């Protein structure tokens, strides 16, 4: 559930 | 799981039979009903960041995996996404955040949407970046190329592949 993780909150 | 449901989940996702037999078999151990709720979705993001509040980013999150936006999330969707997010192209990642971004589903990521978005981030988690509306401006100076304070899909999706920390970040 990482991968979900970095992909929604990237752009930060 | 049936063989018709498992045979169309195969067929829509980067995984194999097995695979999302095991991930099914991991969805319903961590969620005995099949029907994951706004509450168990935030206990995800309270993991990787205990000491935030990942309400607001949770639910922006929810309503996204929540693809017949019916108030749950079942296997098909949850599967349909992780496919994306751990197996997508690089588009494909872009194309999934750019429909998290845009909270109003019209074809663009405004600046206000943008400002939610990354406050709710910041409320779950340098100088230059330590205010929302700082990173904002930064992420509009470097995508908003025809300077109308939104982003299209394609502003988005060449501006992120144009920073090599985004690029490192969804490899
Ligand atoms: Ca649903
Ligand atoms: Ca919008
Ligand atoms: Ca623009």
């Amino acid at each position: 559930l990482e991968t979900v993780v970095a992909n929604s909150a990237f752009i930060a | 799981l049936k063989p018709e449901v498992v045979e169309e989940l195969t067929r829509k996702t980067y995984f194999t039979e097995k695979e999302v037999q095991q991930w099914y078999k991991g969805f319903i151990k961590d969620c005995p009903s099949g029907q994951l709720d706004a509450a168990g979705f935030q206990k995800i993001y309270k993991q990787f960041f205990p000491f935030g509040d990942p309400t607001k980013f949770a639910t922006f999150v929810f309503n996204v995996f929540d693809e017949n936006k019916d108030g749950r999330i079942e296997f098909s969707e949850f599967i349909q996404a992780l496919s994306v997010t751990s197996r997508g192209t690089l588009d494909e990642k872009l194309r999934w955040a750019f429909k998290l971004y845009d909270l109003d589903n019209d074809g663009y990521i405004t600046r206000n949407e943008m400002l939610d978005i990354v406050d709710a981030i910041y409320q779950m988690v340098p100088e230059e970046e330590n205010t929302p509306e700082k990173r904002v401006d930064r992420i509009f100076a470097m995508m908003d190329k025809n300077a109308d304070g939104k982003l299209t899909l394609q502003e988005f999706q060449e501006g992120s592949k144009a920073d090599p920390s985004i690029v490192q970040a969804l490899s």
